[PDB]
């Protein structure tokens, strides 16, 4: 059964995915822009 | 060519016909959309304890008359039915918007299936269209009759909802046991509605089946035209609005005093209006007063618009009016 | 093979090689169904092997027995498992189904013709020719599969109503419950309009078996009608054709209504993910369909598992295949 700590870890995976996605998206998008 | 403020006159062109159709669909959606939206706000502002004819509830009393949350009278026990009806109407609105947009920019610019395609001067086309719409209208009337048979609507004399003889040929003569604007019998309402549904369906069958006849093509001097057809429709609408306003003002069986408030007194200053005959607080009017007066004056201006469109349909041009007043300075 | 992304012929992507090979694709689906049906029967037999009578199901960690006990299989009054043999029968019958599916998959992968476009010209098998472009062909497939799903749902409802019924949570035992057929009441749940007021979890706030059984009757009838619709017509309509779609195929909305193999796969995958999320809500809240006499009370873990799967299918798979299909609409 899910406990509060495990749910916190799941939210951590969400936030970490978001951070990495925004960083990588910014980098790749800007690299593609001024090709 | 037309200016932007008169932009809808552009739809008069048979060059762009289907888009014209789209507009009408949109209108109905808007209409049914409001039926949802209004109710929701009403359901928000409707206190159960207070009499239902004090706050701005117009649709809620109409539902209350059709059963829908009334018991021994003056009884409100579930506001969920009103929300259900409003949601049904508002959801139908989305479908009608979809159809409107399909014809507006996705469908053909001009209908010229072609069976739906018509022209402003094709009396057989309009005859069959008229028949079909009449059939649907009579079907709705018979549906109301079935609702009376099975569910049954609120009655004040019985004090409760109840379910259910054609002396209609005497009501039409307004014999002193009549003047339908004073009906007080559920059986009378049901029988008359059965009769009107039957007659509407018969007329629809007839109009689909038979083309317009020369004898009645004599009198219709100019209505075979866009402006003429619109004018006749508007005049019919105004007539209906006057009748509905009078019914709402006078009749109490259909419009119970519980949800609508007491009857109205017809008063006349420069123009007619309807007074409450109720000791409501100053600045407040029963829902019956609002319904009767707004309906009546909308019908009056519908009559004026009917005159305008009819005059334009015949040989008359209003832009000549200042020029005349120019010559006779 | 009907794709040229960069890596079409890579062994780790080799399933794409069956994009057009109808016979092999049919065999592959049949073998996969064999897997999907082996698991339940095998794990039910394994569960019944270690089942103990005194302890209750939630404390034994069984993940297939609760769903069977919810249907009155081997349970009596008070919601206690009495006899374990019918679970074993269910497991064995799933073994049979899996064996038949695997036999079919083996036939169509090796013995059967690889591409049904090479069938011998109306040999009982050209009737099964389909193409990922023509709509008419795939319409009858959707119709017949809807027939099967509808018959299953109707069978479930009919069993519940007439024969041996289900374990009704409120009545505390297995009963043939009298269905509720108020269509407005049932379809209200879809917007949360439960009788006790609007509820956050749609379709999941049912508090009586009658609602669910009536809903199943409604769904069965609807799916049967849709099956008739698709089998009997097979023709594109202005709903599919001429609908707005936003895609870089043409930057901005277009009314093309494109069709493609990856697109069909993507819509199916998104549908599955959505069902996963809906089931997540269901097992989280709806305890009429999941009596805590069997599944336990705390059920956050299973709901979270469903949530993760639904997100993976709806977002990941759906997006990936939709984007690939839209890009392939540059042919
Ligand atoms: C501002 C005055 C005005 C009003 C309030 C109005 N229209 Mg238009 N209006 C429509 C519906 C409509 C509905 C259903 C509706 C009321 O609910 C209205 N309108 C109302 C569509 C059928 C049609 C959309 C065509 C289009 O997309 O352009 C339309 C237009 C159009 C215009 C213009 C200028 C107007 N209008 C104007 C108005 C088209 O050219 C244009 C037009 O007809 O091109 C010849
Ligand atoms: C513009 C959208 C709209 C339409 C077309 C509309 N109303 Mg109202 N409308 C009424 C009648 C009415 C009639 C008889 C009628 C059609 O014949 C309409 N309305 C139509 C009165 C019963 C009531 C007060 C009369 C009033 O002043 O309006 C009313 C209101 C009100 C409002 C609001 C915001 C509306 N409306 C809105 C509308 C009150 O606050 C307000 C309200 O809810 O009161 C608490
Ligand atoms: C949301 C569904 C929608 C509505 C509300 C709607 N139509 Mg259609 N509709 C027609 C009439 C119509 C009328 C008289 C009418 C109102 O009573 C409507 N529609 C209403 C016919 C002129 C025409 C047949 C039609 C169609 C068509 C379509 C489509 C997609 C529609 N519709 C859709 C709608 C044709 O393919 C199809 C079409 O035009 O393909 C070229
Ligand atoms: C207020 C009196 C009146 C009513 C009742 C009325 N119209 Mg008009 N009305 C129309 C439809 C209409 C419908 C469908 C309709 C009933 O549902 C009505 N009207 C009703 C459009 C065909 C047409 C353009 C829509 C438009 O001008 O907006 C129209 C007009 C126009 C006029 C005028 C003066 C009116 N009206 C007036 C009315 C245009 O200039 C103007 C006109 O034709 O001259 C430029
Ligand atoms: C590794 C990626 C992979 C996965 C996980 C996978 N396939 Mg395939 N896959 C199929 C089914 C399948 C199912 C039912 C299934 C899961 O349920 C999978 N696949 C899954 C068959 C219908 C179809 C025919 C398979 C076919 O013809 O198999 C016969 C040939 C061989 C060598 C048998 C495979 C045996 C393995 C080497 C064992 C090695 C293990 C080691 C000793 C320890 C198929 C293909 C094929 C390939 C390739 C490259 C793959 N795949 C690859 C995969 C064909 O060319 C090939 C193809 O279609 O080419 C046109
Ligand atoms: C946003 C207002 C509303 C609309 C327009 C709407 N739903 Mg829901 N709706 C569903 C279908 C649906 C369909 C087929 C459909 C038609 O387009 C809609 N909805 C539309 C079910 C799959 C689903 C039941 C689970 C559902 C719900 C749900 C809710 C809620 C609150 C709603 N809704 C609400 C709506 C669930 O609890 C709940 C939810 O959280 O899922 C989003
Ligand atoms: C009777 C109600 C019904 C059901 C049960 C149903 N459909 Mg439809 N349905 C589809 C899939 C589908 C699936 C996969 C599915 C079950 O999972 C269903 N449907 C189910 C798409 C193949 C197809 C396009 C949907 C689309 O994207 O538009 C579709 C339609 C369509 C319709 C209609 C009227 C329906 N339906 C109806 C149904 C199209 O016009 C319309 C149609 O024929 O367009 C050509
Ligand atoms: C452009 C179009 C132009 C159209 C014409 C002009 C329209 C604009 C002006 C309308 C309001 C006129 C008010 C007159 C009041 C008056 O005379 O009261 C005084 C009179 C008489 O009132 C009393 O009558 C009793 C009779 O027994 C008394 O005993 C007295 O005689 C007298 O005091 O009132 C009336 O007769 C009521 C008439 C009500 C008419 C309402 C018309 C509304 C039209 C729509 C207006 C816009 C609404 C927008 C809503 C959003
Ligand atoms: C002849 C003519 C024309 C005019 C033509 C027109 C406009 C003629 C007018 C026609 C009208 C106004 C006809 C109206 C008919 C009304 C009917 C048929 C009413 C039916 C109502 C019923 C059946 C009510 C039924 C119940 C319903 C209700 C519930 C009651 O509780 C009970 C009960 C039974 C009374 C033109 C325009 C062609 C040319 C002119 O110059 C001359
Ligand atoms: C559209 C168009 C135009 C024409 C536009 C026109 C002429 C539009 C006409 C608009 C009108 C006159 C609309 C009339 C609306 C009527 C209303 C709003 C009725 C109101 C009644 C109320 C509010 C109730 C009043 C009570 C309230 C209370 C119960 C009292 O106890 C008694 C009683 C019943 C009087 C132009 C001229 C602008 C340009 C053209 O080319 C196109
Ligand atoms: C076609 C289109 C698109 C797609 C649009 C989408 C996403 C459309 C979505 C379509 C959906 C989600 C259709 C699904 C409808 C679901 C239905 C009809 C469910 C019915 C279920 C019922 C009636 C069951 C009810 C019960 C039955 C059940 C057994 C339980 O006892 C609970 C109880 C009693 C509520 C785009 C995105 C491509 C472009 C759009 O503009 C248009």
């Amino acid at each position: 059964t899910i406990t509060p700590s495990l749910q916190g870890f799941f939210y951590s995976i969400l936030f970490g995915a978001i951070v990495l996605g925004l960083l990588g998206g910014g980098f790749i998008f800007f690299s593609q822009k001024d090709k | 060519e037309y200016p932007w403020y008169s932009g809808n006159s552009r739809l008069e062109d048979p060059a762009v016909q289907g888009k014209w159709l789209a507009a009408h669909i949109a209108q109905i959606a808007l209409i049914v959309f409001w039926v949802g939206l209004n109710t929701f706000s009403e359901n928000q502002a409707f206190d159960t304890s207070l009499p239902m004819f004090d706050q701005g509830l117009v649709l809620i009393p109409h539902l209350a008359a059709l059963g829908f949350g009334v018991g021994s009278g003056g009884v409100v026990t579930n506001t969920f039915v009103f929300t259900q009806i409003g949601a049904i109407h508002m959801v139908s609105s989305f479908v009608l918007f979809g159809g409107a947009y399909f014809h507006a920019k996705i469908g053909p610019s001009v209908l010229a299936t072609d069976q739906f395609a018509f022209s402003w001067d094709d009396p057989k086309k309009l005859g069959y269209i008229l028949g079909h719409h009449l059939v649907l209208i009579g079907t709705g009337a018979l549906l109301f009759v079935l609702w009376i048979k099975f569910h049954g609507i609120y009655d004040p004399t019985i004090g409760e909802v109840r379910t259910v003889g054609d002396v209609v040929l005497k009501y039409g003569w307004f014999t002193p046991g009549y003047n339908c604007f004073f009906v007080d019998n559920l059986e009378d309402l049901a029988s008359g509605h059965l009769f009107i549904g039957l007659v509407d369906i018969a007329g629809g069958i007839f109009h689909i089946n038979v083309a317009p006849l020369p004898w009645s093509k004599v009198v219709n001097k100019y209505t075979y035209s866009p402006d003429g057809l619109l004018g006749t429709a508007i005049g019919g609408l105004a007539l209906m609005g006057f009748i509905s306003a009078y019914f709402c003002a006078v009749n109490t069986l259909v419009y119970p005093v519980e949800f609508f408030g007491p009857a109205l007194e017809v008063k006349f200053g420069i123009a007619p209006y309807f007074k409450d005959t109720a000791d409501l607080a100053d600045g407040f009017y029963t829902s019956r007063a609002w319904l009767a007066n707004i309906t009546y004056y909308l019908a009056f201006y519908m009559l004026q618009g009917h005159l305008y469109h009819t005059l334009k349909a015949m040989g008359f041009k209003f832009e000549d009016i200042p020029a005349v007043i120019a010559r006779d300075t | 093979t009907s794709v040229l992304s960069n890596f079409e012929n890579e062994w780790w992507a080799g399933n794409v090689r069956m994009t057009d090979l109808s016979g092999m694709l049919l065999g592959a689906h049949l073998c996969h169904a064999a897997l999907m049906s082996v698991v339940p029967g095998a794990f039910i037999v394994q569960e019944v092997a270690r089942y103990q009578p005194g302890v209750s199901l939630p404390d034994q960690g069984m993940i297939f027995m609760p769903h069977l006990a919810a249907l009155g299989v081997g349970v009596g009054a008070g919601g206690e498992i009495v006899d374990t043999y019918p679970f074993f029968v269910i497991g064995v019958l799933h073994f049979f189904i899996a064996a038949v599916c695997c036999a079919a998959g083996l036939f169509h992968t090796f013995r059967g013709e690889t591409d049904l476009n090479d069938a011998p010209d109306d040999s009982y098998a050209a009737a099964f020719r389909y193409e990922w472009d023509d709509f008419e062909s795939l319409s009858t497939i959707v119709g017949h599969h809807l027939v099967f799903i509808s018959v299953a749902c109707l069978i479930f409802a009919v069993n519940a109503t007439y024969g041996t019924g289900m374990y009704d949570i409120n009545t505390d035992t297995v009963h043939q419950i009298s269905p509720n057929l108020n269509p407005i009441t049932l379809i209200g749940y879809l917007f949360g309009f439960t009788p006790d007021g609007w509820s956050g979890a749609g379709m999941a706030a049912v508090n009586n078996m009658e609602d669910v059984i009536g809903g199943h009757f409604l769904i069965g009838v609807i799916d049967l009608l849709g099956a008739a619709f698709h089998i009997l017509y097979r023709k594109p309509t202005p709903l599919f054709t001429k609908h707005p779609v936003f895609s870089p195929a043409n930057g901005g909305w277009s009314n093309v209504g494109m069709l493609n193999s990856e697109l069909i796969l993507s819509w199916s995958v998104a549908s599955v993910g959505f069902m996963g999320i809906s089931s997540s809500l269901f097992i989280r809240y709806c305890d009429v369909a999941y009596p805590p006499v069997f599944h336990g009370v705390d059920r956050t873990g299973a709901a979270t598992l469903q949530l993760i799967l639904g997100l993976v299918w709806m977002l990941g798979g759906g997006l990936w295949h939709g984007l690939r299909g839209e890009r392939l609409y540059a042919a």
